[PDB]
């Protein structure tokens, strides 16, 4: 009857006598370290927000590093190592280039969900520490997607990742319903992301994005934030 | 500190010291076990510090259904006076930065009290073993030159090998606290006594079957070689539960 | 792969401050997990391999208990050691000797044979992936110009050419009395050889043997075709010795 | 405290004769859902229970779809379900491709089996850490099997796997001599109901938290959820 | 302790254990000598096979290279094999680039750098070998050493085995430069009679020469003169 | 064994590898399993545990068939002898279509004990869990019966046993003169050892599993009759 | 523990061995880059002068294009391949397009080639960091910054190597509109944030200036003696 | 292409590989092109950097070009190479990287 | 020490102790110098296989010939110095193929020095224990002299030493040494005075001394090796200008 040592969280490929994987659990708590993102689907199109987190004010905010284009009707959203989203990022595009060439159409969403979920379980020998929100319109409708460094996706409705998640989703389950409006969708993100963030909102600490069946994808511009912010 | 476990501490006349070293194996610690179990010794207070990771448990010596359920902490002491001899068992491992305060409080305790010599029993790592070594006795011994001659006369006429010096320092690699043990038994002038084993991780209950045979060649607490020693009840599941279903 | 293991004498490829390897040297204890001994003897004009027979079963089949083997049509060999890897080796010969044959246009010889093993037991010494095999060989064959061939190879790479050698439990004794008769004589004829090599085993075991408990093969000038020998045979030797 | 040195690798033994990572493996399949799987004289039905969490911010698929008369559900880690699943269906394409033809159930799963052992022989991999109960028809009729992270494979009548699946299996077996005589709905009762055994007493099955997959004579494999499912839920007593 | 174990590590004070222990290895083996004298280059060794079971023309410790090398070895006959293999298909392959017979230090060179490359990689152990090579290139004659790090020296005379440097000590008193081919013989012959423990006899000792007329292995019969000669 | 029982390609100071000594205690964590050769053919018996009501009855088979000619009755680990069968067919098709005729039982087990010896060399792989026999019967060859063991050791037997108690079912076979015995006078003998040697209480309640290659079914290996089977049980159980 | 693998997560989510890679870059000597409206100046503090030495092969300011500079910190053998990796894919780049490249493309090429050698236990990461600055095609200058991870950030002013704090919080108050009206202006303002954690006069200073439509140029000493007596002249003022 | 046996130089040892190893799979059985195919990675695993030149000594005493003389080794000496291109380059192209 | 195990791990203040122990080791190698005149280029060493039973061939024991107008000299482990100057020689060799003109003194030190860089980056290899020296000439900036270090670092001096007491070696070169007004004669006294300073013996012979020397005459590239007769003069006139200095006080 003594106490001893025994560790089984320094290997990618252990079990524990739970049967848990630390490393990957590990990898997942890794993502709490990144900018908040809030990603809300509905019936005309998908809006995407991050937070920028200017650490200091000789840094330029004009620099786009949280939302990026895949195609043309697309988006992304990031939080976590931003340096690994980049192969992701690259196949995606290589991926959706290629098919829209051969077949002449555009694929959907999920193919493209799939391409990229195929290259992140290859554990490169360890998990990615990045948190992906996959947004866009097809012939289905607006649809939204989630990943973590598991490698896998699932869809959703209204989603947030982050530090400051649980009480950013706790807003989005006590706000919000099925039949509801893209302006209106603007403005509610506006508010959570103002109570979510430490410091006061700007035009230039925040950016967004949203991509409808009219349009292609589109990136707000600083006269449009202002509008919507001055709208609060 | 000593807390009794009743109301007045006992008298520990210099008596014996016998404790073990948390080492590679858990020899000394096993040692200990089969030790106090063939002895029958009584348990009569508590070394109670914050150098060891707590835990608790019911009683690992049980022979009836009624001293069955009583709890039992990581660091005890279990005496017999009618051979004059003292036992501390150890059920933990240390805290970082935290071995050699231990050491000094325990050494400054058996100083208070007042015993005759104290007596280690530890392990050390068997891959780090030269050429000369691997051809040898597993055995080795180490004395206090505070120690009586009549013990180093005794050990002389047994035929035991010492352990080798280094530049010259001691290294007990895979020791734990016994070269500081020794370090500070020889800088405050305390008879003390170190019994050692090569050993590996495993299966270590061999090796705890020989050190005290080991020890009994000296000390001579039981009926010479020519079982002996009483298994404690605790030995029960030393690999884990049963083998799943669906799979053999 | 797992890599390396700390110590003197835990890894195949670590010296020691003496310069030994000690995984080498325990391989030459797994010759003696058997408990078997083998004794080969030169003749003037033959060549004879004894080795013992143990079943202690009397459920097994004895006819698929052997130690004997037929390398090619002209050699012959008989292995000490683990059973696996004696049979593994003995496949592994079989086919070197082929890939010779089709290179070369005729026969192996026995010493180029020991010695394509050998070389290829060197490399397992040098690599930490492989291990060495727990058995040694022993050759005999007939050259067209040389006369009768006794050979042997260890674990550890090391082959070398002989009169009379031994292997397994009681080598050293096997040896010493091999050297003693040597010494007195070495031209023997075909009985005196067969004779000499079953009085060394008895001798040396403190058995009175059955035909049932030894195998014998031999190779000879005029008939240089490897051939085993049948209990009537072995019966018929053991009483004339007797 | 004699096994930590035993317990690391895959293809290391212990003094015991055992392999302790196998059954760490499969000790994952518990960290899922209940899952329930049962067959007819003429139908085979899945029926799995959805994790209680928001619709909002997931939306897990616990049945999946391999082909027009195979259909799986699973219960463990999500990758290896994924890439077994991309397996069967490469390798259901194949042999429709190379000899259209359904392709026999048995076979599938002894490929399965084949290409699970390898992991748990090899070094630098680890064993699969999910367990799948497999629903098909072929020319043979409808089949149930169970799949295990030990490599191995069951033929089945009734079995159900995942988190608290004790109570279930006690059911299937108390009700195990009415299944061959029963049509559809009552299949479709009695998998509910066995499935209701996994949940505290105070709740009850809604149609947000099921899903159902069936195959069948006529019928390609089809799976019905949110409010699909109404129907079945529709008849049931209280409890 | 923490740096003996591998191949590829460096100690606190810059060495390399692993290479000494093979240096160790090598010193333990069969004593062998080497002299050069004014017209030729003497190796001699002490045979392993010391028994009547031993067939002579089975193995040798001293074998030709090309018609004008040859070469002995201290240490571990199964790695000595295949240097002399390797070091055999050098020879030929330079011989067959620029169809002249390949000079002793280019072969020497070629040796030592195979050598060198076991030091540096993991998962592969030292050659636990060290090598005595002589030649006869353009009227005057070689002699090399090749330690098993891959360093090589050139010697006048040099000893190696058990007990060498007290070999060594005896050589330094007992040479002279402007030696001739036969006292050079007796003198390896004696240097090697002082530290071999036993009774010698042509049986158990190999000799080999080099001179104009090119490298050659001495038979027994020789050698038995040789002895009673000393 | 300590310090020097890690991986397959490592010694002890006696000369041992523990690696393949613990494959072979793992074969005995199993129930037993016997075979018995006759004047007439080789019979196969299993004893096989119950883990649930709800599997079928033809899962879980402990009797093999690699062939129209070859038995096989395996116990261990059972993804391993499934991985071992799927080799040993391949080897029977690979000899057929090079040869042109059925397989010798012999050149079968050396070919398929030389593939599990391949296992306990190197420290990428890890030696194999299980044990198994081969039986089969030719009129110009006979009745013959091999066991091939982690190791990677064959041999022919006359009667053999593996499992768990693998030591009581060999001291029962060896009171058999089965030299001169038919496989019908076999089966049951087979039975009523099966039954002497389970144990029901460490265990609860387990099957019979019979068959036979031989004569009476011209050379094919298939499972044993139904009411043959019941009455080989009736005596067994009338024998305690 | 959790630091002695590359690839090995810590149990809050820290990769140690990516972060003690950068304790070699906070031991390099200083470096301060700064963006004026039609200049860009870089500065590199000089660490023990040697009396022997050959300043010519220690210099730490290189050219990479004919509109891109570079200054790093960290151990000085990592920067070699890095600055003839980009190069040589400025050149390759050219050749795929015929339009000169763009300071934020090779900054992007020099972040995956860092964070390429992050990804396995066999090989170690870079241990520099860059400040890259340049002219683009239509003539705006950029700035940008490159870790050992592989991230990158765009700045106005920022500094490397041990010092940086002070640097950097000099930069913050004394960095406005005025400052950076004229070249002279930012020269001046370059060398009194670099004087600030430099002591021995303005001999410890290696200035680099680059203009719109021109090669990058290396002040001479008696040019940079020249600015610091006018800079000591206006503070004595 | 240019030459009918250029392909067939090319590709030389993989063929009579192949060769063997389907010879002695029908001969001996599947274990033996196993054991043959496991030796030669193992001894093939260590050896210099690509941008240096190695021996292959462990290499060629298993396929048996210990004894043996070819025009590949009295041709074009791979040593004394004409071109070379930059160490990290040949190594990131060995792992497969590029 | 738990960070010094292999090449590829920091130390938590971001150290690499393999590199650092690597340079350690080429402490315990012999004494080499090199002197940068206005007309030459010098280079001195100490011999380290002194034996009676030595034999002498090759030109030289620790200096080579790179091409035409290059020379160098190592300090450390012979075995990785050999494959070192092979590797030199063809890099030099394919430069003059590719070019037809020879190459310059830096681009061959910075080939050499990214390959003994590349070994202290992957995993499983050992890096070099090796310190060399260069000397040469080229036509963009005359007579030049580098050196360079296990961990793949150069640099450019005008005098500079490595091996046994380096430090005070370069100590005495800094404290006596001219910019700018030294000459091959002079440059020849002061190594003499700096040997006989560093190395522990009592009396300096010629017979461990090796001393090579690199100028330009015609258009051409002049490297030759110092013959003993030249060595034992120079020993003589510093040993009786010491004698005359000693006197004179």
């Amino acid at each position: 009857m003594f106490l001893t040592r025994s560790e089984y969280d320094r290997g990618v490929n252990t079990f524990s006598p739970e049967g848990r994987l630390f490393q990957v659990e590990y990898a997942i708590e890794a993502i709490k370290l990144g900018s908040t993102a809030i990603g809300i689907q509905t019936s005309e199109g998908v809006c995407l927000a991050v937070e920028k987190r200017i650490t200091s004010p000789l840094m330029e905010p004009s620099s786009i590093e949280k939302i990026v284009e895949i195609d043309a009707h697309i988006g992304c959203a990031m939080s976590g190592l931003i340096a690994d989203a980049k192969t992701l990022i690259d196949k995606a595009r290589v991926e959706t280039q290629n098919h829209w060439f051969t077949y002449n159409e555009t694929m959907t969403v999920e193919s493209v969900t799939q391409a990229v979920s195929n290259l992140a379980l290859q554990f490169m020998s360890r998990p990615f520490g990045v948190a992906l929100l996959f947004g866009g319109v097809d012939e289905k409708g607006p649809q939204l997607f989630h990943m973590d460094p598991s490698g896998t996706f699932v869809q959703c409705d209204a989603r947030a990742i982050g530090s400051a998640s649980e009480g950013a989703q706790s807003s989005l389950q006590e706000v919000y319903h099925k039949s509801m409006t893209l302006k209106e969708a603007i403005k509610s993100s506006l508010i959570i992301l103002k109570q979510v963030m430490e410091e006061k909102l700007n035009a230039t600490n925040i950016e967004l994005a949203t991509v409808q069946p009219g349009q292609n994808f589109h990136m707000f511009t600083k006269e449009e934030l202002e509008e919507v912010i001055k709208d609060i | 500190m000593f807390v009794p476990c009743g109301e007045s501490a006992p008298d520990l006349a210099g008596f014996t010291l016998l404790m073990p070293a948390v080492s590679v194996g858990n020899v000394g610690q096993l040692a200990m076990d089969l030790i106090i179990s063939t002895l029958n010794m009584s348990k009569i207070g508590y070394f109670y510090t914050d150098c060891l990771v707590p835990m608790v448990g019911n009683n690992p010596y049980a022979t009836t259904e009624g001293n069955s359920t009583e709890l039992s902490i990581n660091a005890e002491v279990y005496s017999l006076p009618s051979r004059k001899l003292v036992a501390l068992q150890l059920r933990s491992i240390f805290i970082k930065y935290k071995s050699k305060p231990f050491c000094e409080k325990l050494l400054s305790w058996v100083k208070s009290s007042g015993c005759a010599r104290v007596i280690v029993l530890s392990s050390s790592h068997s891959y780090q073993r030269n050429d000369l070594q691997l051809r040898s006795t597993p055995f080795r011994y180490l004395l206090t030159p505070s120690m009586q001659k009549s013990v180093q006369n005794k050990i002389k006429s047994l035929n035991w090998e010492e352990m080798e010096k280094s530049r010259f320092c001691i290294r007990i690699p895979g020791g734990g606290i016994t070269k500081t043990l020794y370090d500070e038994s020889c800088s405050k002038e305390i008879q003390m006594a170190v019994l050692l084993k090569f050993v590996s991780e495993g299966d270590n209950i061999p090796d705890a079957l020989g050190l005290v045979e080991y020890l009994n060649e000296w000390l001579q607490i039981l009926k010479p070689l020519s079982s002996r020693w009483k298994i404690p009840s605790s030995w029960r599941l030393l690999f884990g539960s049963g083998l799943p279903p669906a799979l053999f | 792969s797992r890599g390396s293991s700390a110590g003197f004498d835990r890894h195949i490829t670590i010296f020691s401050p003496e310069g030994r390897l000690y995984q080498v040297e325990y391989a030459f204890k797994a010759i003696n997990q058997g408990g078997l001994t083998s004794v080969a003897v030169r003749g003037k004009d033959c060549a004879v391999i004894v080795t013992q027979k143990k079943v202690p079963d009397k459920l097994l089949d004895s006819s698929t208990v052997t130690h004997l083997f037929k390398i090619t049509e002209n050699i012959g060999c008989v292995m000490t050691g683990m059973t696996a890897d004696s049979r593994s080796q003995v496949q592994r010969a079989r086919y070197e000797a082929a890939n010779w044959k089709y290179k070369y246009g005729y026969e192996i010889p026995v010493d180029m044979l020991c010695k394509r093993i050998a070389d290829i037991s060197q490399v397992y010494t040098q690599n930490a992936e492989m291990r060495p095999l727990g058995c040694c060989m022993i050759l005999i064959g007939i050259d067209e110009e040389q006369g009768p061939q006794v050979y042997k190879c260890d674990p550890a790479g090391y082959y070398c050419g002989f009169k009379a050698t031994a292997a397994g439990v009681k080598q050293t004794e096997s040896t010493s009395f091999l050297e003693k008769k040597v010494k007195k004589k070495f031209d023997w004829t075909f009985e005196q050889t067969v004779e000499t090599a079953i009085t060394c085993l008895s001798t040396v075991l403190s058995i009175d043997f059955k035909p049932s408990e030894i195998e014998v093969g031999v190779v000879t000038v005029e008939n240089p075709k490897f051939r085993i020998l049948t209990e009537a045979e072995i019966d018929a030797h053991l009483v004339a010795l007797a | 405290m004699f096994r930590n040195q035993y317990d690391n690798d895959v293809t290391v033994w212990s003094p015991q004769g055992r392999i302790h990572q196998i059954e760490y493996a499969m000790e994952a399949v518990k960290q899922g859902s209940a899952t329930v799987g049962l067959k007819s004289k003429t139908h085979a039905v899945l029926v799995a229970l959805k994790r209680a969490q928001s619709e909002l911010a997931a939306h897990q698929k616990k049945i999946l779809h391999v082909d027009n008369h195979i259909g799986i559900s699973i219960a463990g880690l999500t990758a290896d379900a994924r890439l077994l699943c991309n397996f069967m269906r490469q390798e259901c394409l194949d042999s429709r491709f190379v000899f259209d033809r359904p392709l026999p159930v048995s076979r599938l799963v002894s490929l399965i089996g084949s290409k699970t052992q390898i992991p748990t022989q090899r070094y630098g991999r680890r064993p699969y850490g999910v367990g799948l109960l497999i629903a098909g028809y072929d020319d043979m009729g409808p089949h149930i099997f169970q799949t295990c992270p030990s490599a191995n494979y069951f033929d089945c009548r009734a079995m159900s796997i995942g988190a608290r699946s004790q109570s279930a299996r006690t059911y299937l077996e108390r009700h195990m001599s009415e299944f061959m005589e029963c049509n559809l709905n009552e299949l479709v009762k009695h998998g509910l109901r066995a499935l209701r055994e996994t949940l505290p007493a105070e709740q009850d099955l809604t149609t947000k938290n099921v899903s159902i997959g069936i195959v069948g004579k006529d019928l390609e494999f089809t799976i019905y959820d949110d409010d699909d499912v109404s129907p079945f839920l529709e008849g049931l007593e209280e409890r | 302790r923490g740096y003996s174990f591998s191949l590829t590590t460096f100690s606190p004070s810059g060495k390399l254990v692993q290479i000494e222990y093979a240096l160790a290895a090598v010193a333990g083996g069969a004593p062998s000598v080497g002299i050069k004298a004014a017209n030729g280059v003497v190796l001699a060794t002490e045979k392993k096979q010391k028994s009547i079971l031993y067939d002579e023309r089975s193995v040798h410790k001293v074998e030709p290279i090309t018609k004008h090398i040859g070469l002995v070895y201290s240490g571990m006959g199964p790695d000595y094999r295949v240097l002399v293999h390797r070091a055999r298909k050098l020879a030929q392959q330079y011989y067959l680039v620029y169809q002249e017979p390949i000079p002793t230090a280019q072969l020497v060179q070629r040796v030592a750098s195979v050598m060198q490359e076991y030091t540096q990689s993991g998962g592969v152990r030292p050659f636990g070998v060290s090598l005595l090579i002589c030649g006869w290139n353009e009227g005057r004659p070689y002699l090399f050493q090749s330690d098993p790090s891959g360093a090589y020296f050139a010697w006048k005379a040099t000893a190696m085995g058990k007990n060498y440097v007290n070999g060594k000590t005896f050589l330094e008193k007992r040479y002279n430069e402007d030696l001739e081919l036969e006292d050079a013989i007796h003198t390896a012959i004696l240097t090697l009679k002082e530290s071999f423990e036993g009774q010698m006899t042509e049986d158990n000792i190999e000799v080999g020469i080099c001179n104009e007329a090119g490298f050659r292995r001495l038979t027994p019969t020789e050698v038995k003169d040789y002895l009673a000669a000393i | 064994g300590t310090g020097y029982d890690l991986s397959a390609s490592t010694f002890s100071p006696d000369g041992r590898v523990f690696q393949v000594e613990y494959a072979m205690k793992a074969v005995e964590n199993s129930s037993t399993a016997i075979g018995i050769r006759c004047k007439d053919g080789v019979v196969f018996g299993v004893e096989k545990l119950v883990l649930s009501k709800l599997y079928e009855e033809g899962s879980n088979k402990r009797l093999f068939n690699v062939d129209r000619h070859v038995g096989m009755a395996v116990a261990g680990l059972l993804a391993d002898a499934r991985s071992l069968a799927d080799i040993a067919r391949e080897e029977a098709s690979n000899f057929r279509s090079n040869f042109g005729y059925n397989i010798p039982l012999k050149h079968l087990a050396d070919r398929v004990a030389m593939y599990v010896h391949a296992y306990t060399l190197y420290s990428a792989v890890r030696p194999f869990g299980c044990s198994f026999m081969l039986g089969s019967y030719s009129v110009n060859d006979g009745a013959q019966l091999y066991m091939i063991d982690p190791s990677g050791v064959s041999y022919g037997y006359w009667g053999c046993a593996i499992g768990k108690a693998r030591q009581a079912a060999k001291t029962e076979i060896e009171k058999l003169q089965m030299k001169e015995m038919t496989c019908r006078d076999i089966v049951k003998e087979v039975a009523k050892i099966i039954y002497i040697v389970h144990d029901e209480v460490k265990d609860k309640a387990f099957e019979l599993e019979l068959s036979w290659v031989g004569e009476l079914t011209n050379g094919r290996h298939e499972i044993v009759p139904k009411d043959i089977r019941e009455e080989a049980e009736k005596y067994a159980k009338e024998s305690l | 523990s959790y630091d002695r693998a590359i690839t090995v997560f810590s149990p809050d989510g820290h990769l140690f061995q990516v972060e003690y890679a950068q304790e070699a870059v906070k031991k390099g000597s200083t470096a301060v880059g700064v963006r004026g409206r039609d200049i860009v100046v870089l500065g590199v503090e000089k660490k023990s002068v040697a009396k022997l030495q050959d300043e010519r092969t220690v210099r730490k300011i290189c050219a990479l294009d004919d509109n891109v500079c570079m200054a790093f910190a960290g151990l000085t053998a990592d920067a070699r391949i890095v600055i003839n990796r980009a190069r040589v894919e400025c050149q390759s780049h050219r050749l795929t397009v015929e339009d000169p490249v763009t300071v934020e493309y090779i900054t992007r090429y020099i972040a995956s080639l860092k964070q390429r050698y992050t990804q396995s236990n066999g090989r170690r990461p870079f241990g520099i960091s860059a400040l890259i600055v340049g002219f683009d095609f239509d003539g705006t200058p950029r700035l940008y910054q490159t870790d050992p991870s592989g991230t990158y950030h765009a700045w106005k002013a920022n500094a490397i190597g041990r010092g940086a704090k002070s640097v950097r919080e000099f930069l913050e108050k004394n960095y406005t509109d005025e400052a950076i009206e004229t070249d002279d202006l930012t020269i001046k303002l370059v060398i009194k944030a670099l004087l600030e954690v430099v002591q021995s006069g303005g001999k410890n200073i290696e200035l680099a200036v680059m203009r719109r439509d021109q090669s990058l140029k290396i002040l001479n000493p008696e040019e940079i003696e020249k600015y610091v007596a006018e800079i000591e002249k206006e503070k004595e003022e | 292409p240019s030459h009918p046996l250029e392909l067939s130089e090319k590709n030389f040892q993989l063929n009579q590989d192949k060769m063997n190893f389907s010879t002695l799979r029908n001969i001996q059985g599947l274990f033996a092109p196993l054991k043959l195919q496991m030796e030669f990675k193992a001894v093939q695993q260590v050896q210099r950097l690509p941008f240096l030149s190695s021996s292959n000594l462990s290499l060629d005493v298993l396929r048996g070009n210990d004894e043996t003389i070819g025009f590949e080794d009295i041709l074009n000496d791979p040593s004394q190479s004409e071109v070379m291109g930059e160490p990290h380059l040949m190594v990131e192209y060995k792992l497969g990287l590029l | 020490r738990r960070y010094d195990s292999r090449t590829t791990i920091f130390s938590p203040e971001g150290r690499l102790y393999q590199v650092e122990y690597a340079m350690e080791a080429i402490g315990h190698a012999g004494t080499c110098l090199g002197i940068l005149a206005n007309d030459g280029v010098l280079l001195a060493a100490e011999r380290r296989n002194i034996h009676k039973l030595l034999d002498e061939v090759f030109f030289s024991e620790k200096i080579y010939k790179l091409n035409e107008d290059m020379a160098c000299s190592v300090a450390g482990i012979t075995s990785d110095a050999n494959v070192l100057t092979n590797e030199l020689r063809l890099i030099a060799q394919r430069y003059l193929l590719q070019y037809q003109e020879p190459i310059p003194c830096e681009q061959l030190v910075t080939a050499l020095c990214d390959i003994k860089q590349a070994y202290t980056q992957f995993g499983g290899k050992r890096p070099f224990g090796v310190s060399l020296l260069y000397i040469g000439w080229d036509k963009h900036y005359g007579f030049q002299l580098y050196q360079s270090d296990p961990s793949g670092n150069y640099g450019g001096w005008k005098a500079t030493c490595i091996g046994n007491n380096s430090a005070a070696a370069v100590s005495m070169l800094k404290q006596d040494y001219k910019e700018g007004e030294m000459t091959l004669k002079s440059a020849l006294a002061l190594a003499i005075k700096v040997l006989n300073k560093t190395m522990d013996v009592s009396k300096l012979s010629a017979e461990k001394v090796e001393i090579a020397t690199l100028t330009r005459e015609n258009g051409k590239t002049v490297i030759r090796v110092l013959k003993q007769k030249e060595v034992e003069q120079l020993i003589k006139k510093h040993e009786e200008e010491e004698a005359k200095a000693e006197r004179e006080k």
